[PDB]
């Protein structure tokens, strides 16, 4: 959920009506 | 000029390629290129 | 973090979901370059 | 050498180019993309559609 929250803040900049795929050096789940 | 006559037999000159044939609009998609030819060199 | 990870964001309803398999094959256009400057054999070449 | 290719086709050309300046962004769309610096080589390529 920590990663989910990160994405929730990151995506604030998006338009009110959009479906996008975001690609970045996001925090991951394994290491 | 760019006058194109569709669904009829026409004498065409398309991007330098000439000949006689029937030109029709298709619903296909090809992302790359401007024009496509055959093994014989025909448009 | 060493590389790029993809997530899908739906703001129509924001819902965040993983993009790891079939959808990863439509937008993933980035790769690690191999020594010699070679493109990996599993690259999609989408663009 | 000044050749501009769009979707694989050489639509137009200019004089040989030493340097290219650019400032491109997708902005708020949240879209990603890449810039590749490449060189020519011989290769066998399989094409479909
Ligand atoms: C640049 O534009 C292309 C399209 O010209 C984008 O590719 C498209 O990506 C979407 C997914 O985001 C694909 O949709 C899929 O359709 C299938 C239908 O069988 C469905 O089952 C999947 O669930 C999904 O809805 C679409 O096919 C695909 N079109 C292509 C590959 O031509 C591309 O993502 C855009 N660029 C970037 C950087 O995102
Ligand atoms: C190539 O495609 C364009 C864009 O659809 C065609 O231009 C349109 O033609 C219709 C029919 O006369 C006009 O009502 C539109 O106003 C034109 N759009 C624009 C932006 O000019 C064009 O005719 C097609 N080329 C050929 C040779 O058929
Ligand atoms: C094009 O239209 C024909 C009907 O004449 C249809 O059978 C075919 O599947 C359509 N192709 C595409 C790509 O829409």
């Amino acid at each position: 959920n920590l990663i989910e929250n990160f994405l929730l803040n990151y995506s604030i900049r998006l338009p009110p009506n959009s479906d996008v795929v975001l690609g970045d050096y996001f925090p991951t789940v394994q290491p | 000029l760019s006058v194109l006559h569709l669904d009829s037999c026409t004498d065409y000159n398309i991007y330098g390629r000439t000949g006689v044939g029937v030109i029709r609009q298709t619903n296909s998609t090809l992302l790359s290129g401007l024009y496509y030819t055959s093994l014989s060199g025909d448009l | 973090v060493y590389d790029v990870t993809y997530y899908r964001v739906n703001n129509k309803n924001t819902i965040v979901s993983n993009c790891t398999d079939q959808c990863a094959s439509y937008v993933d256009n980035v790769f690690t370059t191999q020594p010699g400057g070679l493109i990996p054999s599993d690259f999609s070449f989408n663009n | 050498w000044g050749h501009f290719y769009i979707n694989g086709y050489n639509f137009f050309s200019t004089f040989p180019i030493d340097c290219i300046s650019f400032n491109l962004t997708t902005g708020a769309s949240g879209a990603f993309w890449t810039i590749a610096y490449t060189s020519y080589t011989e290769a066998l390529v399989q094409v479909e559609n």
